[PDB]
């Protein structure tokens, strides 16, 4: 993975889910597991914009 | 018909570009701290190819 | 992912799914799983539409 992106959509995504309504620990591994999926989409992002560039 | 097509050749001839460059930059929408990686092309030979604000 | 359309097709399916008839939480998380299908769908669209182009 990307660590700095990670770092960028668990923030966005713990905004997205917001905690009042998220117990903390199924807040923090929802959004940990959406970062990974993301992180998964944008390596397929970065192959299809290096190929559209 | 051999003339219109010398004709053709001519015009043709001058949209023949040399030494264009080229920018690129994926995620044309972005955050406040988002990085929106720009990606410059310049065919020069050698040149300095920096970013201006 | 790209981070702006997340945010709209994340609002736009708090939109959907009305929060009247929602749990704060399972709205949120459904409407999270739906933008990121919806990004997953978005990355084959723009190959499509480059292809197309």
């Amino acid at each position: 993975m990307d660590t700095t992106r990670f770092i960028r959509n668990f923030i966005l995504f713990k905004d997205a889910l917001q905690k009042q309504n998220f117990n903390n620990k199924d807040l923090n591994t929802t959004s940990m597991q959406a970062a990974l999926q993301s992180e998964q989409l944008a390596l397929s992002e970065e192959s299809q914009y290096l190929q559209s560039e | 018909i051999l003339n219109s097509l010398s004709k053709e050749l001519e015009k043709l001839n001058q949209q023949s570009e040399v030494n264009s460059i080229q920018i690129f930059s994926d995620k044309l929408e972005v955050l406040k701290d988002a990085p929106a990686r720009l990606w410059g092309f310049s065919t020069l030979s050698n040149a300095k190819e920096g970013f201006y604000n």
